[PDB]
């Protein structure tokens, strides 16, 4: 049986760790909520 | 039980130990998260439980206690915040700024950050703090990494 913990307030934070890159990607999303890249 | 807005830990104790099986927001007295985390089970807080409201495989959705909430949306220009809640350890805030998913019915933001598949639910921020999506289901690309899309449900 799983619960809940409560980890915090929900609010932006300015200064933070700022990465990550911005991929452009072709995908396809079947009946079962999976993504799939398309070639 | 707790029913205060925030972001919340998912776990379960049918393992060794607790295990943390994703995240979720409280916003309004809903609790939302992403089905592949809770499967459509019921929670606990405490003595209280949570029941199932609205839930859909294909979006990969779920909302607890009454209808989604969670409104908001990608501008598709401007930097997002992954407030990511990984296992074992504290809330922290990642600012990025998105791709795009391109597919057949639309195109979708994508945030490229790599998190235990544990971290599934963890809310995606505007510059406001609104939760424009939840973050846990995408795709595997070229190098192994995981790449996953920015997913908001719909408010009636
Ligand atoms: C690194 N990594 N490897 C796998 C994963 C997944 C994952 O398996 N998501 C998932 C699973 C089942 C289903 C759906 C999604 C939707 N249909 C059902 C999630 C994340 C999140 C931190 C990003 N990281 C992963």
């Amino acid at each position: 049986d799983m619960y809940i913990e409560r980890a915090g307030d929900i609010t932006w934070e300015k200064d933070a760790e700022v990465t990550g890159n911005s991929p452009r990607l072709d995908v396809a999303l079947d009946e079962s909520g999976d993504f799939s890249l398309v070639e | 039980g707790e029913t205060t807005d925030g972001v919340y830990r998912v776990m379960t104790r049918r393992l060794l130990g607790s295990t943390q099986v994703g995240v979720g927001v409280m916003q309004e007295g809903v609790f939302h998260t992403m089905w592949h985390v809770t499967k459509g089970a019921a929670l606990r807080s405490g003595e209280g439980r949570l029941d199932p409201y609205w839930g859909d495989v294909k979006q990969d959705l779920v909302s607890y206690c009454g209808p989604w909430k969670l409104d908001a949306a990608w501008d598709g220009l401007s930097e997002v915040q992954l407030l990511a809640v990984p296992p074992g350890e504290r809330a922290k805030n990642i600012q990025t700024l998105p791709g795009i998913f391109k597919t057949k019915d639309g195109d979708i933001g994508a945030v490229a950050l790599d998190y235990p598949a544990g971290t599934s639910g963890s809310p995606i921020l505007d510059k406001c703090g609104r939760v424009i999506g939840l973050y846990g289901n995408g795709v595997v690309i070229k190098n192994g990494s995981y790449v996953s899309a920015i997913t908001q449900g719909k408010r009636e």
